[PDB]
Order: structure tokens, then sequence, then C-alpha cells
DNA sequence: GCCGGGCGCC
DNA sequence: GGCGCCCGGC
């Protein structure tokens, strides 16, 4: 892969928007710098334009929109559909309607993209309906990239295409080539169709012809495509909404003349005088409104001209309006809209008949569900901005009152309470729009009755925006009566003032005892099937708690409102009817009341005005409040229940003396008007305290024993509901208070003895549950603070400011305690970290909610000057971090039973929680205190480093330009250090959090923080290597798009030199192939190829940043010579360095290259070849001779050693730095513990590099043995590599797996080939090498002989059926039974002599059925494959006639020495002794093997050479022969293959021949193809009809995805965002 | 007595008056999905009273995932509306509930056993094949999901008020059991 | 120059 | 479960 691969794959897979629009933009400037590579970028972007997702449609539609506005435009001079020939009747009632086309025709996608494109051109003039009947599939037999490229427009290719598929069945691929005809057209249209050569005048023909042709395939679509989504209120067609854009795009450029041809079209879709009258008329009318409303949106200079355009058009507008179909009657409305100042310059008729259409569409009620009105509203609200429009209102009134505008306006009122949310919404913005017009038009139709219309919608509304939005509209109804005149606006709501007011206080209740408005309240709007009711009911349970008391809140601010402007002596009656309630038995009511209080005092000019409630609110918080409340009677009588059953079982299981007992009132406190005799809690308390204990006492014996155990569980039943009611009660009390307490501090009272307010209102923040309540009693105490700072009354202050910083710090989730966590030291905090748990939580994140809300009110209500008119809260922040960090750390700071260690998390807390909302004066404050942050992130307690890693995390999201500087000089740069474990995990720690709350604001610093995240990935701590994986996971995701991003404004200059620096290398290591070349110092003694010093190259650059990798290129490549020279290249450039600086680190070391013990000789005679200036030592032989050896390895440059004397002799291996060691053939080692693994990983080394012809067998997780070896657990230790990757990997391999485990399977592997693939260096034989002739892979096919026959059935019928039932279990001894019989009957499939030993099961039989034939057991005839492999040798001419130009050498391998003997004596002797041969297996000494493997090489007299497949198998050269037979096979095909092609390789010069020796049938037939051609590259029920615990949700098991979010289509079809792309 | 319990999901059904030409109503409505061979109807969404709604060819429908009685009217009344836009002569004639599933979480673990086992004729468990009890009440005809974590979910209720009545009359049973 | 052995692995 | 081979011995 390369940048531009992956930076384009961005678009697809994307965080967020911003990434995404970075992407784009980057890949504009790539093309922008690079232009010739313009098709080169489009041929990757457009394919995306058929993805199945939205999103990354539309993203890569913008893409091709950026990349081609940066392209040149076209102009040479610097078959085609005729648009007037388009006949509407026949392509609706012929033709192919476009829908959600069916399932793929795979006989046709496999065509080549060319004869594609053409067939589907053939049928596109047929799906048209150009035939004059309707085209049938059948009749057209199904049976340098597409998008690629003076002599013509460039893109012609590529409209081509997106022309034709702009048709096909599926509606994401028309929706993706009306988006990309979209794009081109709109850059580059003007030079559509235009040729070279032709003149100016011509081409201007050309290009009319053109665009001619694309609009009449843009209407076709608009009328063919019946598409829609029913998902909102209005449907929406998406794919001819698109196409009204790409026709709005066409119509920029066309000639003038041919826009009246388009207008025509247009105008028959949508007056359809002579099409049939069926339903179709609804899609083809639809297309031509929105075809319509972008000829008048874009070309408005047509309008203007002539009038019979927009007469057209505004016939065309009033038809819809009248239309029968509510998504007509929405479009119309919305087409006149853009048009509408254009447009009221017309004639007066049909200015006039416009607005009575309009206004009559709302004179009859429409569907019950029909959305459309909000758009006929919409409509009407812009026509009444332009006076022209009001004037002719007057025109009208002046022949017809009942036409007035004063008289027509309530004919909005009906839909206020319109069933759909839309229409209410609209409606309300509406008269808003009417609201704000001159005096005169509007004067006469507000008045209390809308007033109280508004008022009602105020309390009933439950849809949020509603509600806003119709206190807004009350804001600007009452202000605007106000400005007339105060006493007007008292006498039109004096009438209304009573109901609405009692409205405004109701109360609210509990879910199953709600308390009902009285329905004669409400007024109906028309002046008096869906019924919005359960609000009115007051339901609790339907709707929620928080909900009623949101409509409470919002009533009380509008009636507070409103009772402003009246003048005070006018109020009497809304101040008795709210006196009346501040005492009301509901504490609901005195809650409303108070709050009504509050608002009439909060937005009253002055509080002295107010001044008159202050004795009836300051009574409610300083006497004592009622113990009961009428709200709160379910409480109470279900305390009295249960009491009732206590006693009931006192009376009945305990037996006592029925009198003796209390008998309980039947009336509840609280209830209406109920007397003093009725119960309250207080005799609950007093019947389970008191009067339980009495009854013990008169319980007799006999009976206390077996009544007690039932008598216990119901008092503790009572006393928990009695405890309810009284903490429900205490809650109601707090909230009246609360709001009292706010009243009062509205009215600016300072009481000399403040305690009961502030009490009251920090109650209120931490306690309130709903959150409105909390967050206006938090707005109480932030303007407090302030009153009594501006007063000077500062002690208060201080103390309430000391008390929300206590609060703040509550929520343990976020701010650690210390005094648990103050003992741990060296544990990263971010990876470890009965009911009362739950509830201390949920009470926690309250308060913590309140006291933010409360802090952050505060810092923006005091500005730049907070730190200043605060001082304690400078000290809370301040004091703690300058006296634990100026030093060292006071050794009081780490004792949990001193408070300091909580004053330092807490003042790291309330930099955290403050920071993000300080004003920006006092980001220097930050910034000075950030030096004592980044000191206690070094600090030795977790809980510090911890909370430290969150503050910076803030303090730099919030100070990105400063923060960013100090992180990366003085953190960063210490990560490295090994010296002390704290500094790493601090950093890391910071990383992460860091990572975890910028998002994606990082983007300009990802090259500072990926290489110090890199270089930590094979940290020695674990939870460092977790959370530096776990980082540049979604860190390295970033760097793509990253060398586009402009400087950071602010940075320091040596930080952009530094950034510099390694940017370079993160790109080199991504992607291999821009790795700089490097020069190879030394003389080597051989010339390398070209993809030699490439990876040479890439050695080299390994060794430069100290990365290890593996060099898997394939097998006979030469990596012998590439290792070599880098080899000596770094020990040149190491002694020089030394003799340049003396510093140790580049001091003279040896180096160590461990191979198989046959390369031993290979490895010296090598370098012996390419680098004669190295010294060599074989450290290999007897060990008196590696004794002797013993200590002289310090003085040579390279040491050769085998796997075993690295093994036995590790003892002195291990004591030597080893500078290069490089581990050959290095696959050996993929056991995670045989001894050669656990002896080489000891290895101390400065670079490390694995050899290897193959890296995998099976799996790529077999890699983590060498990975281990290279980089110690950069894939982590066994166990965490295995359950993060290997157990998901293979659990998800089999059916048993569920799809989430599946994918889990698959995201996994995927994680780990991202993290690996840039340390391989992969490099196939057929890639690079072409001098090399090629081979063949034949089998060769022997019947068995007799004798296998009888002991094959011998072996299964005696003990093949207790193996095939073993194979029945799954463990260790069953599968070895398994492995057994097969690897037994392996050796007989070779011969029977193998396994006939004395002894053996089938032995004496044997002995006598071999004197039946009379023979030996010996005797080759019942041993085929040495039968065969005479065969092989003979007519290949090995041994034939015992000219002499020999046209074959063999090699012959075996398994084993028996197996090799057994050859070499029959074939070679007792056959043919006119074979001459050489030997090569265990039995000559490794220092040998080297010598005959010589002899055989070069000299052409032996015919052939016998190998033992362990020996001889691993990397061995010995090209001279150019044949291979396989006598005996491993399991293993990696092996095998192995042994194939250390004969076929680099200086071979014949095609080679690879024969396998195959008996006919047995385990031969189970090893055919490995190594042929395998390279290793809760509520659940059934809906359907009730059943308990479903076992499969059949109907819903896809999951149905997700449903699709509105913004898609809200964003994208915009109007006002189309035409601000024009330029 | 008790703490009231809420409503999760109320299926309601409804008989359209024609037999719709089924597959077409999915390939005209981007909101549905149909899949004769995996299910035998096509399963309609609409987002503003959130709803699921199978439509199936003999013209029965019914509509799951609304919380009220007249939000799944509403509901139902909005499918039917969408049927009728697709070009069918579908008409809104019949309305019933179902199935009205209530929940509710008590606030003590429930001890599982001891209703398993000292209530006979109307409880059963099955520890791995579900992890609650099954309760089938027989006066109102409710089968209660009971969990050890105090979970209770209750279904096969008409109208709501059966729910109410189900969990007042079961809390005072395993108010008996932890 | 030969031998048989115990450790190691599939 | 085998068979291989770096060993110590004659
Ligand atoms: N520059 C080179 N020029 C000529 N031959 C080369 C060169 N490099 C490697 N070879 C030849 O290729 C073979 C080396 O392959 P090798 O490094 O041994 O692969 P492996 O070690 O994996 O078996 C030798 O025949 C060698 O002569
Ligand atoms: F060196 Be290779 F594995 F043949
Ligand atoms: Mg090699």
């Amino acid at each position: 892969a390369t940048r531009l691969d992956r930076l384009v794959t961005i678009l697809e897979t994307g965080s967020t928007r911003l990434i995404r629009d970075t992407a784009v933009n980057q890949l504009a400037d790539w093309q922008k710098q690079h232009p010739e590579e313009l098709f080169n970028l489009l041929s990757r972007v457009v394919p995306y334009l058929r993805h199945k997702d939205w999103e990354t449609r539309t993203t890569a539609a913008k893409a091709i929109g950026k990349i081609i506005e940066n392209a040149p435009l076209y102009d040479p001079n610097a078959n085609f559909f005729r648009l007037e020939s388009l006949d509407v009747a026949t392509i609706v009632k012929y033709g192919r309607p476009l829908l959600r086309g069916g399932p793929v025709d795979y006989n046709l996608a496999a065509l080549d993209p060319q004869k594609r494109l053409a067939h589907l051109k053939k049928t596109l003039n047929g799906r048209l309906g150009l035939l004059g009947r309707v085209f049938e599939d059948e009749e057209m037999p199904v049976e340098e990239i597409e998008a690629d490229d003076g002599a013509e427009w460039p893109f012609e290719r590529l409209c081509e295409f997106l022309k034709v598929d702009l048709f096909d069945p599926q509606w994401e691929t028309r929706h993706g080539a009306a988006m990309g005809l979209r794009e081109v057209i709109r850059v580059h249209g003007a030079g559509a169709g235009r040729r070279r050569g032709k003149t100016r005048k011509e081409n201007n023909d050309l290009n009319r012809q053109w665009l001619d042709d694309l609009a009449y395939r843009l209407l076709c679509v608009l009328m063919l495509d019946k598409f829609t989504d029913y998902s909102s209120d209005t449907s929406v067609a998406p794919i001819r909404e698109t196409v009204g854009q790409t026709l709005g795009a066409v119509l920029r450029h066309i000639s003038v003349e041919s826009v009246h041809a388009i207008y025509r079209l247009l105008y028959c879709m949508v007056t359809q005088e002579d099409l049939p009258s069926e339903q179709n008329m609804w899609a083809v009318c639809h297309g031509g409104m929105v075809g319509l409303r972008y000829v008048v949106a874009v070309r408005k200079d047509l309008l203007l001209q002539d009038g019979d355009m927009i007469d057209g058009v505004v016939r065309c507008v009033m038809q819809g309006l009248g239309d029968i179909d509510d998504d007509v009657r929405s479009v119309s409305a919305a087409t006149l809209i853009p048009m509408a100042k254009e447009f009221v310059m017309m004639r007066r008729s049909a200015l006039d008949s416009l607005i009575n259409i309009v206004w009559e569409s709302l004179s009859n009620l429409g569907d019950d569900l029909s959305a459309s009105t909000g758009k006929i509203m919409d409509l009407l609200a812009t026509l009444c901005s332009f006076p022209e429009v009001l004037e002719a209102m007057k025109v009208s009134a002046s022949q017809d009152e009942e036409r007035s505008f004063t008289l027509l306006v309530p004919r909005l009122y009906p839909f206020l309470r319109h069933t759909i949310t839309s229409v209410r919404l609209a409606v309300l913005k509406a008269l808003m729009t009417f609201a704000n017009l001159g005096g005169e038009t509007s004067q006469g139709w507000l008045n209390g009755r809308i007033l109280r219309l508004i008022f009602q919608n105020i309390i009933v509304e439950r849809d949020q925006d509603t509600l806003n939005m119709s206190l807004e509209l009350w804001t600007t109804l009452v202000r605007r009566l106000a400005a007339r005149d105060p006493a007007i606006l008292a006498d039109e709501f004096e009438a209304h003032a009573e109901p609405m007011m009692q409205l405004a206080l109701h109360p609210i209740g509990v879910p199953r005892h709600p308390i009902p408005m009285n329905p004669a309240l409400f007024q109906k709007p028309s002046g008096g099937h869906d019924v919005d009711g359960h609000m009115i009911q007051g339901e609790v349970d339907l709707v929620g708690v928080d909900v009623l008391i949101r409509s409470r809140i919002s009533a009380a601010k509008a009636m507070g409102l409103i009772m402003s402007f009246i003048p005070t002596p006018r109020l009497a009656s809304y101040d008795t009817a709210v006196l009346q309630a501040l005492s009301s038995p509901y504490a609901s009511t005195q809650l409303a009341a108070a709050m009504v209080i509050d608002e009439y005092a909060k937005n009253c000019s002055t509080p002295e005005v107010a001044s008159r409630f202050i004795e009836p609110l300051q009574k409610i918080i300083d006497l004592e409040r009622p113990s009961h409340y009428r709200d709160l009677v379910t409480y109470v009588q279900r305390v009295r229940s249960a009491s009732q059953q206590l006693i009931n079982l006192f009376r009945d299981h305990g037996k006592v003396s029925q009198g003796k007992l209390p008998t309980l009132a039947v009336v509840v406190q609280g209830e209406p008007e109920a007397g003093p005799g009725a119960f309250s809690i207080a005799n609950a308390e007093k019947v389970v305290n008191e009067d339980f204990e009495r009854l013990k006492r008169l319980m007799a014996p006999g009976q206390r024993l077996i009544a007690l155990p039932q008598l216990n569980e119901a008092r503790e039943q009572t006393v928990e509901v009695i405890e309810e009611a009284k903490a429900a009660k205490e809650a109601r009390d707090a909230r009246i208070k609360a709001a009292a307490a706010c009243a009062l501090v509205a009215m600016k009272v300072l009481p000399k003895k403040p305690s009961p307010l502030i009490k009251a209102i920090m109650d209120s923040i931490k306690t309130e549950e709903n959150q409105e309540l909390q967050s206006r009693s938090a707005a109480t105490i932030a303007r407090l603070v302030q009153l009594f700072t501006e007063s000077g009354r500062r002690g208060p202050a201080e103390k309430v400011v000391a008390n929300l910083v206590k609060f703040s710090c509550v929520e343990v989730a976020e701010t650690p305690e210390f005094p648990i966590h103050a003992h741990k030291t060296n544990v990263i905090l971010s990876m470890q970290k009965a009911v009362k748990y739950a509830r201390e939580a949920k009470a926690a994140r309250i308060t913590r909610r309140g006291a933010k809300e409360a802090l952050e009110i505060l810092s923006k209500n005091f500005g730049a000057e907070l730190l200043e008119r605060v001082p304690t809260l400078r000290t809370f922040m301040e004091e703690p971090l300058v006296r634990a960090f100026s030093g060292d750390l006071p050794p009081e700071a780490r004792d949990p039973e001193n408070a300091f260690g909580q004053e330092i998390v807490d003042a790291m807390s309330v930099i955290r929680t403050m920071t993000p909302t300080l004003h920006p004066a006092l980001h220097p404050f930050v910034m000075q205190q950030v030096p004592l942050v980044i000191k206690a992130l070094r600090s030795d307690l977790s809980v510090f480093r911890y909370m430290a890693a969150k503050c910076m995390a803030t303090i730099c999201s919030v100070i990105t330009v400063d923060g960013m500087t100090a992180l990366v000089e003085k953190v960063l740069p210490s990560i490295n250090n090994p010296l002390d474990l704290s500094f790493r995990q601090g950093a890391i720690e910071v990383i992460y959090h860091l990572i975890a709350v910028m998002g994606d604001a990082i983007l300009p610093y990802v090259i500072f923080l990926i290489v110090p995240v890199l270089g930590r990935m094979s940290d020695s701590d674990n939870q460092i290597r977790l959370i530096a994986t776990t980082s540049f996971a979604t860190l390295v995701k970033l760097v793509p798009l990253e060398a586009g991003i402009p400087d950071p404004p602010g940075l320091s200059e040596e930080l952009l030199k530094g950034r510099d620096r390694e940017r370079t290398f993160i790109a080199q290591l991504l992607d291999p192939k821009k790795i700089e070349p490097f020069k190879i110092p030394v003389a080597i003694k051989a010339e390398l190829r070209s993809y030699q010093q490439e990876g040479v190259n890439w050695l080299a650059f390994l060794n430069k940043y100290h990365l290890h990798g593996i060099l898997c290129d394939d097998m006979g490549l030469g990596k012998t010579l590439q290792t070599i020279c880098i080899v000596a290249s770094d020990h040149h450039q190491r002694a020089e360095e030394f003799a340049r600086t003396g510093a140790p680190e580049v001091r003279k070391l040896p180096s160590l290259i461990i191979c198989p013990p046959t390369l031993s000789g290979h490895w010296q005679q090598e370098i012996k070849t390419y680098a004669p200036f190295l010294t060599v030592t074989a450290y290999v032989g007897s060990p008196a001779e590696r004794r002797a050896m013993k200590d002289s390895l310090d003085k040579t440059d390279i040491v050769i050693t085998s796997y075993d004397v690295c093994r036995n002799d590790i003892d002195v291996i291990e004591k030597y730095n080893w500078n290069y060691c490089v581990l050959d053939e290095g696959h050996l080692i993929k056991n995670p513990k045989a001894k050669i693994t656990l002896a080489v990983k000891r290895l101390t080394s400065n670079h490390r590099l694995i050899l290897t012809g193959t890296p995998i067998q099976n799996n790529v997780l077999e890699l983590w043995s060498l990975f281990d070896f290279l980089m110690p657990g950069f894939l982590g230790a066994e166990k965490v590599f295995l359950d993060r990757f290997a157990k998901p990997i293979a659990n998800s391999r089999y059916s048993k797996a569920s799809s989430k485990e599946q994918e889990a399977g698959a995201l996994a592997i995927e994680a780990l080939h991202k993290q690996v693939l840039p340390f391989l260096l992969r490099r196939l034989k057929e890639e690079v090498l072409n001098d090399l002739p090629p081979k063949i892979l034949q089998n060769y096919y022997c019947d068995l002989s007799d004798l296998q026959r009888k002991l094959f059935e011998d072996f299964t019928k005696r003990e093949g059926k207790k193996i095939t039932e073993t194979a029945g279990r799954d463990d260790k001894e069953a599968k070895q039974h398994i492995f057994q019989a097969l690897q037994y009957m392996r050796k007989l499939c070779n011969s029977p002599a193998l396994v006939m030993k004395p002894g053996h099961k089938a032995y004496e039989d044997t002995q006598k059925y071999l004197a039946k034939h009379g023979t030996t057991l010996e005797d080759p005839i019942h041993a085929p494959k040495l039968g065969a492999l005479r065969d092989l040798l003979v007519d290949c001419g090995i041994g034939v006639e015992g000219t002499p130009i020999k046209p074959h050498r063999a090699l012959i391998f075996c398994q084993m020495k028996e197996m090799l003997d057994m050859v070499q004596n029959t074939v070679l002797k007792q056959m043919l002794p006119s074979v001459s041969y050489l030997r090569l297996d265990g039995s000559v000494e490794a220092n040998k093997r080297q010598d005959i493997v010589n002899k055989f090489n070069s000299d052409p007299s032996y015919d052939v050479l016998l190998l033992t497949t362990s020996v001889g198998g691993l990397g061995l050269n010995l090209t001279g022969a150019d044949t291979v037979i396989f006598v005996e096979h491993d399991w293993n095909p990696q092996k095998d293959l192995q042994a194939m092609d250390r004969a076929h390789r680099i200086g071979q010069k014949k095609v080679v021949n690879v024969y396998r020796i195959i008996t006919r049938g047995t385990l031969e037939e189970k090893i055919l193809s490995l190594q042929r051609f395998k390279i290793d590259v809760d509520m659940v029920d059934i809906e359907t009809g009730d059943v308990r615990r479903p076992g499969k949700k059949a109907a819903w098991l896809e999951g149905l995805g997700e449903l699709w979010d509105n913004a898609q289509y809200e964003e994208s079809f915009d109007l006002d965002g189309f035409l601000k792309t024009m330029q | 007595s008790g703490i009231t319990p809420t409503l999760q999901n109320i299926v309601a059904t409804v008989n359209l008056d024609c037999r719709l030409d089924l597959k077409t109503i999915a390939l005209h409505a981007r909101n549905a999905e149909y899949n004769p061979k995996r299910f035998a109807a096509v399963i309609m969404r609409i987002r503003e009273p959130k709803t699921t709604a199978l439509i199936f060819a003999s013209g029965k429908m019914v509509v799951t995932g609304a919380k009220s009685e007249d939000d799944s009217k509403l509901a139902s009344r909005k499918y039917a509306r969408i049927i009728q836009k697709l070009g069918f002569n579908a008409k809104f004639t019949d309305f019933k509930i179902q199935n009205i599933v209530g929940s509710c979480d008590i606030k003590f673990p429930i001890r599982l056993e001891g209703l398993a086992s000292k209530h006979h004729n109307f409880s059963s468990y099955e520890p791995e094949l579900f992890p609650g009890l099954i309760y089938r009440m027989i006066k109102p005809k409710i089968v209660l999901l009971i969990f050890v974590s105090g979970k209770i979910v209750l279904t096969g209720a008409k109208v709501r008020e059966e729910i109410y009545q189900a969990f007042e009359m079961i809390y005072p049973v395993l108010q008996d059991f932890r």
C-alpha cells in the first residue's frame, strides 16, 4: 500500500465528519500538487459511488467534487437523444419502473466492464420505453479501468459510464450515479462534449446537444423512479430528489432556449393533460414539482424576461396545492418559497389568487395524519413577510371583510394541537412570523384568545421543541402587547387570569393516583381522532414525572413573564391566587407558586417592585414545614396498610388477646379535610418501636418461639415502608425550601444569618434528581455568590465556594478516594480502575452534576476576573500542588490518615472541572499550574499519577498551542528512560487519556505521539504494553492524513524540526517502497540484483531506527548475500563511529549467525565468497574443541553456531554481547517452549534478524514465538497474545461460533495482521526472478504390493475398529492412537520390511506366507516404491548404458535412514551398479556435508545424490541438480516444498521436474495438494404469539440494522446548501 | 401494595381489507424488508411512534414497540395510511391489543428455589434453560418471568390494569422470599 | 575408524 | 506414540 490508497480508504471508514472532511481536502491538495494524477485518483474514488452506505457514497461524491475543482477546465478552442422528442406519455405507459432492484444477476456482473457497459447501453433504449412496448429482459441475452482516460473532454468516459449507471436497477447505484453526474457537471459542464479541431461555433452545438442528451435522461429518471422512504411523516424520494439536484446542476450551463424545452416537459409532467387518469399521477407529479423547484431556483434570470413561464409555474403550484395527495401539496408549497420575492412583482390577479388558495387550503381541515400543512404554512409565513402581500390583504378586505388578515389569522389556531408534531411547530413559527410585522396589521388578532391558546399550549405539550417554540412565541406576543400599552395587556388577559393561573399551579400526583386537571379550563381553538389527553389527566405513569415538572416550570416562566408587565394595582387577582397556593396542602402547588414568584421577581425590572412577596417566601424557609402533604397521601396509606398487616399477623399467628391492641384509624392524614384523629407516620413509629415490643411482652410462651420468625419480617417491611414515607416527605420539604430560597435570591435579599438560604439551596444541589430543578438551584447559588462578593460579605461566599468545591469531587468513579489507593505503586490505575454500591454511585453522580453546573455558571458569570474576585478557589486549586510538588513530596503526603493527599487529588479534580470553562484570560494561570502537574505525573504514588494524567489530558485538550509544547518538550523525551518506571507509566497514561479526550483534535500532533508510543509497545512493564498497543491501534489510523495538516500555529520552532525528522520515519515504516537507498560502504565482492538492493535498503532502514524484523524472502532469492552485506556494513559503520567518538554503545563487538547444523559450512563458504575481509569463527565441533574455542569468541567479526550447540553451550554463548544476532532458518523456533527456543531467547543482542523460507505452516498465530524472540513482548506475553488474538480466532473458525464471535474473530485477526505486517519482508520467487526456468510438480503412481494389501487389511480388521472408535474420543491419548496408526500406516505404505520386525502381530503368519511365496521379506516385489524408482531413474538416463551428455542429475529424498539405506542398497546397487551416487545424511559429520554437497555440485561425474529430508532439507544450496524424486513424504507441506526449492533457485539453468512417488491407495491420497499450490499468504417474548423463552427471534434475526438518521436527508437535499455550491 | 411496574412493549393487531402484493411493498418503500426464505412478512418500520409492523400477505398486521395504547393505535393507523399510499385498497378495519408486557425491578434479590418448591400448581423452574422462574397465574392469566436479580417482567395481559393487578398480587408472595 | 546411548521432539 | 542425533566410549 501507499499513502494514497490509505487516504482514499479513510473516506469509507472514519471517526467523524471532521476526519472525512480532512481526507477529502487532502485528496484535493494531492491532486493540486500533482495534476497528472487526476484519473489515478478518480479511478480510486469513483468505485465508492456504488457503496452500500449513504455516508460513504456522499463522501465519495464530495471527494470527486473537490478533486474535480482543482482540475483544469476544458476548452479546445482557447446517437444522442433529442430533448424535443421526449413524449412523456410513452415513457410512463411503457418503460421499466426503477425500484430497489431484485437480486444480483451474476452472469451479467461477470462481463468485462467495457462489454458490460455496451450491453447495458443496448438495454437502455428498451428500458426507457422508446420501443413502443414494455421491454422484457429476455430479448437481450447476456452472453484500463472504465473510469480511466486532449482530443475530447477528459471525463467523457466517466460520464458515459455514469449516464448508463443512472438507470441501474439497484437504488444505491442510481444514487451514486446521480451524485457523480451532479458534481462533474456542476464543475466542468461548460466543456461537456466539446472536441478538438472543430470551431467554437460548432463546439457550442456539440455542447448543447450533449447537455440536452443528459437532461433527457434526468427527466426520464424523474418520471420513471418510484422508490420512496415513508419513515418520517412526509415521504422522501431520495433518487428523484438527487436527480432534481442534478437537473439543477445541468441547468446552470444549458442554453437559454433549451431551458424552455425542459420547462415545457416539466410543465407537461405536472399538469398531465394527456396521461392516463390513474394512481400513476402521484410519482410523475412529484417529479415534475421537484424539477420545477430547481428550474425556478437556479434560473431566476429566465422568469423575469416573459410572463408565460412565471404564469405556468404558478399554475402548477396552484394546481398542486389543491391536489388530493399530501406529498404533492407539500412539494408544491415548497416549490414557491425560493421564488416569492421574484413572484410578488407579477400581475395582481395571480398574487390575489395565490393568496386566496393558500389561505383556503387551511380553511378545511386536512387528513388527521397529513403533515403537508406545515409546508403550506411555511409558504404562508414567507408570503406574509412581503408588503405587497399585505397590501393584497387590504384590497381583499376592502371588498369582503371575511378575508381580512386579522379575521383570517384565526384559521391557524386549530392546527396548534395537531396530531403531527411538525404541524404544531410550523404553526407556532408561522404565528411568530405574523407577530413581527407592522403593528397596524397585527393589532386585530393579538388578543386574549390567542394568549390563552398559547398558554395552554405551554402546559399540555410534551415535545421539547414545541415547548420551547411555544414559550418564545408567548414571549413575543406578551411583549408586543405590552409595548402598545400595559393596560391593554391587562385588559386582554383579565378574563383568563384565573383559569390559566389555576392551570399553572396545578398539582402533579403519583403514578397510579393522578390528579386530573379540570377540562373546563381548556378553551377550544375554534372559539368554543387522536386526542392528546394523557397530559390533561395528569397521568404520571404514561407521561414521566419529569415531563410534568417541566410543564409546570414552563407555565411558571410564562406566568411570571406576563405578571411583570401588568401595573401592580391590577395584579391583585394574580397575587391572591399565588398567595393562596404558597400554603396549599399539595407539595407541588407550593413548588409551582414559589417558581411563579421567582420568575416574576426575576424578569421584573427591579426587586423593590416584587418585594411585597418577601414575607410569604421567607416564612417557608423559616417556619416548621407541615408534617403531611396531600400529594404524598399514597405513601402514608401504604404505611397504614403495612402496619395493619403487622397487627393482623400478631392477631392471627401471634394469637395475642384481641382488644388489647390499637385499632388503626381508617382515614389517613392528608386526605381531604381529614380530622386530627387521622393516622400518621408518627403513629406508625409508635407502633413499630413501642407497641411491637409491648406485644412481645404480652405474647405467651409457646407462641413467641413460632410467632417471632414472621413478626420480625413483618416489622422490617413496616419499618422500611415508614422510612420510605419519611424520605419522600423530606424530599418534598427540600424541594419547596430550595424553590423559596431561589425566589428570595432573585429579590436580592441577603439575610444577616444566611445559613437557611445557603442550606436550602445546597440541599437542592446535593439531592435533586430532576435535572431542571437542580439546574435552577445551581444558577441560584452561582448568583448568590456574586451577590455576597459584591456586597463585601465575603464569609458566606467563601463558605459556599468551599462547599461547592467539596461537592465537585464526590463522584468516586472520576475522582479517586486517596485513603484506599494511597499505597498503590507501579500499577497503571487506568487499567485496574450490595445495592448500596449502585445507590451511592447514583447519588454521587447527582451531586457532582449539580456542583459542576454551579461552578460552570460561576465561571461564565465572573468572566476574566474570577480568580481575583474569589480568592479561595485560587487557594483550593493552587496551594496543595505548590506544597506537594515545588520540592520533593512531603512525607505526610503518603499517609492515608492525613487529608493532604486528598487535598492534592481534589486540587487536580478542581483544575480538571474548571479549566474547560475558565475564561481565556485565566489560561496563563493554568499554564502556570502545568509545571507542577507534570512533576506530579512523575510521582511515585499511582493515584497522583492517574489524576495528573487526566488533568493534563483536559488542560491540553483546551490549551492546545501551549499545553502540547510543554508536553512534548518535558514529558515525552523522558518516556525512553529505563532507570525509573514511574516516568514511563505516567507518560503512557497521559497519552492514553489524551487520545481519549481530544479525539480528532490531535491530528497535528500524532507524529509527536506515534513514535514514542511505538517505542513503548516492547516495554518490560505489562500494563505499559497493554496501553501502548491500545493507543497505537487507534493512533496509526490518523497517520495517513497527517502529512497535509498545516503546522500548529503557536508551536515552537525546534518542535517542528523534530516533527519533520520522524514524519519521514513513520511514512517509510508504513509503506516500505518509499525507503531511501542505502549505499553499502564496504567492497562486497558481488553485485546485488535490484530487489536485493531494495531489501538491503529495508534492512538498513531497520538497523537505523533500532527495529527488528523478519527477512521472509522466498526460498532461494539469495537472503545470504543481503544478510552478509548488511552485517558487514553495520560492522564498518560502528567501527568508524567508535573511532570517531569513543561512545560505548557503538564499540566493536562480535556478531552471531545461528543456523541448523548442516549450514555451518555453507555460511562460512558464503562469507569467504562475498566478504573475505571479515574474520569468521566456526563455533562447531566436539565439546573439547568448543572448550578450546571458549574464550576466543570476542576476537572475531562473525561467529557461526549450530542450534544444538547454542542450546548445550548457552552457558558461554550467553556471556557475550552479540551486536547482530541472525537466526538463519528461524522457523525452527516456532515452538514457544522447545529447548533451543528457550536458549536463543536468552541471548543479549543489539539487532536481531530471522531468515526463513516460510514463516508459518497453517495459521498466522504461529508467528508469536518469532516476534517474542525479535522484540520481547511486542505481541505480548503468551497468555495475553492467546486470549487477545488466538482464542477468538480459533473459536471463530467453527460453525459453533455465533455471528458476533465470527466477526470478532475477523476483527482480531485483522488487528494482528495490521500489527505485524510492517516488519515482514516477503517477495515471491516468480515476481523478481525471470532468468530462472520453470519447475513442474508431477505425480508418479505405482500399484500396492500383495503384502501391503494383506497387512493393511489385517491392521484394519484387528485394530482398525478400536482406532476408529477411539476417534470418537478427544483426549491426548485418543488422537495419539490416531496419530500412531497413521504413522504406522505410512511406514507400511513405503515397504513392509520397515515394520515387520520380530514379535509383530503379523510376524509368524507373515513368515509362513513368505514361505508359501518361496521368497524372503526383502524381495523388492513386496516393496513397490523401489520398483517405481528404477523407472524414473532409467527413463531419465540415470544408470542407462553402464553421447555422455547425461541429460538429468537427480536428488532423491527420504524422511528416515532406514528407507534411505533400503533405497541405496536395493535400487542403487542390486539392480543398477551403473549408477554413481553420493551420500548425505546423519552418518556424515556436519563438517563433511558441505564438502559432499560441493563435490556433487561441481563434479558432473556423479549422477544422483541421496538426502535425508531432516538433514539436507533446509537451505543447503544444491543447484546442480535438475530433478528431484520424493520416495517418502512428510506431513508438513512446507518441508516438502522447501526440499524442492533448494534445488530450483538462482544459478539453476534447466527446467526442473519434481516427481512424488505415490502408491495408489492409502494415506498418499491425503497429501497430494498441500504442498502443490498453498503458500499461506431481559424482556424477550415472541411477538407473533406469546410464549416464554424464544430460542430464535426469526423475523428480526438480521437485527434490521438500525433505523437511519433523518439528518442524511435534511442536510443533503437542502436547497440553500445546493445553491451555495454554485460558486 | 408495592411499587408500580412500567410497560416496555405493546403488541397490537390490525386486519387490512385487501390482499397485498407483498413483494412490491418491499420494492417500493425503503423502510421495509422482505426475505420470504427467512420470514413470511414484510417488516416495516416508522420513526416517530417508533415501531415495527409485520405485514402479512393475508392483510393481517402486527404492530410492535409502542408503549401506550393510543400510541399503538396511532402507529397502526400510520402504517395503514402508508399501505394505502402504495396503491393497495387498504382500510383500518379492525384493531385489538394482544399483549401488554410489563417490567419492574424489585429491590431485593429473590430466593428463587423457595418459589419453585413451595408453590406447585402455578410455578415452574428451569435453571439452565432460562434463568428465571416461570409463574403462571390463573385469575388474570398473566405469565411472570421472575429472576434471581429481582427483575420481574409480566406478559399476556390484555390491558394495563391486569399488569398492575398481577404485580400487586405477586408482590406479597415473593416478599416472603428474600 | 566404528559403536550404543539418553535426551529431545513430532 | 514413536525415531533422530549430539553425545561418550572402544
Ligand atoms: N548477487 C548474487 N549474485 C549471484 N548469485 C547470488 C547472488 N546472491 C545470491 N546468489 C546465489 O543464490 C544462492 C543463494 O541463495 P540463499 O541465500 O542461500 O537462500 P537460502 O539461504 O534461503 O537458502 C546462491 O546460489 C548464490 O550464488
Ligand atoms: F534458507 Be531457506 F529456508 F531455504
Ligand atoms: Mg538460508
